[PDB]
């Protein structure tokens, strides 16, 4: 940290050193400067993960401001839903009939998805009414008196 | 080389990448002077002096477009807040419809019975086993 | 030390979002209290349409019949 | 910090579902919406239950919800 | 924003700085002009979702008629 942040003071130590420790040689030395610096990859890692740390905890500042939008968008959905519950829920306090043609229209709808789509359906030969003599065929009479 | 690399270490090595970026006036006369002064003792004039081309490392870039998309995003969910207060009430729209659908039916079937759901259902029941009827992928096992 | 303030920032958004939350299940449930919960059986129905769709294109998932 | 958050955030939740937890319903609607939608495109091998297509009508369940909504 | 928005001052201010530059060296700076102007692919995202979100508000405007029409034939 101290060599990096404050190369230039090493640079002008190791400059003083050198002319000092060449003078005896007869050597004049014209410029020392210092031309490259690399330390070992673990080293390097842990200051790039310190700068990425730091970049995490600035992207946080707009992770909130996203919790915040998805926030206001929630509220409007559920406003929504609420006034949709309470216009809706009155109607079906008497009878909820509509629910069962609702759902009867539904499975003729998913029926129509499915006849085209790409899944291995095992549905149950019941569907199909055929057995005559199941005991079940009166159910739905029976449950209507 | 000797004289190019140390001024160039020495400016930059005061300041960082946003403070590099922030001030280019800062930095140019600081390079344009260096350069100067460590040239008057080679005695080289320098005609022109000027740095002009930056390229950082890809964490600054990453950090400068996190920066930008704050900013872009609060602009797009300005809008998006419009698009789920239109959809609301296109929702509370469809909710109203249902509402008066089951209104009606419920006032019709607590009065007489359900016997239209028996109807509906042999009805579907038909209609299914008709849809159905060309998929390959398609099994009826049998109840249980 | 930095990774506690990323911590301290995603606390903050996450009462925000508990805040967002807690305000629609109130309305919701002032609704659905004096109501009654028939919007929940119609948003059953659509789910299970809406589901049938989205899943009618894979080619991994396969309905194999109740019990 | 995190267990702060999550007490805060209950807090509040529960003092809200106090009343009619229905929006616990509605969210786990949603939810299943959501998941299906991320399996879709999955690679996982699902086997579903072909209950999920409510088209057996003539079953003694078919009325079930309904029924509850009295 | 402000680059492309006001794109004629900031062409007419580096237009002045190249004569003032040039003139040292003799050389007469007929006219000065942009050509051309591009930005990471990322930027022209984000500006290609705004443009997204304001016709998704728009697309929103026509379902909700779209709604009403559905709620009459349910009704």
């Amino acid at each position: 940290s101290q060599l990096i942040t404050q190369r230039a003071q090493v640079s002008l130590l190791i400059r003083r050193e050198l002319t000092e420790r060449a003078k005896d040689f007869s050597l004049i030395l014209d410029d020392v400067a210092i031309t490259e610096l690399s330390f070992s990859r673990e080293y390097t890692a842990a200051v790039e993960a310190k700068q990425v740390a730091q970049q995490e905890a600035q992207r946080a500042q707009f992770l909130v401001e996203k919790a915040k939008q998805e926030q206001r968008q929630k509220i409007v959905q559920a406003e929504g839903e609420a006034e949709a519950a309470k216009m809706l829920g009155e109607a079906l306090s008497k009878n909820p009939g509509y629910i069962k043609l609702r759902k009867i229209r539904a499975a003729q709808n998913i029926s129509k998805t499915i006849a085209t789509s790409q899944n291995r359906i095992y549905l149950t030969a019941d569907n199909l009414v055929l057995n005559l003599q199941d005991e079940s065929f009166t159910r739905g009479s029976d449950s209507l008196i | 080389p000797s004289i190019t690399t140390e001024i160039l270490k020495s400016v930059v090595a005061r300041f960082d990448a946003g403070e590099l970026i922030t001030q280019r006036e800062l930095v140019s006369r600081q390079v344009s002077d260096d350069l100067t002064e460590r040239a008057a003792t080679f005695g080289l004039i320098l005609d022109d002096v000027s740095l002009t081309h930056l390229t950082f490392g890809k964490e600054f870039t990453e950090a400068v477009e996190a920066k930008q998309v704050a900013q872009q995003e609060a602009e797009r969910a300005r809008f998006v807040v419009e698009k789920a207060e239109q959809q609301k009430k296109a929702a509370i729209i469809s909710a109203e419809g249902d509402s008066k659908a089951a209104e009606l039916i419920a006032n019709s079937l607590a009065t007489a019975g359900d016997g239209l759901i028996e109807l509906r259902k042999l009805e579907a029941a038909e209609d299914i086993a008709y849809q159905l009827s060309r998929s390959r992928n398609i099994t009826y096992l049998p109840a249980g």
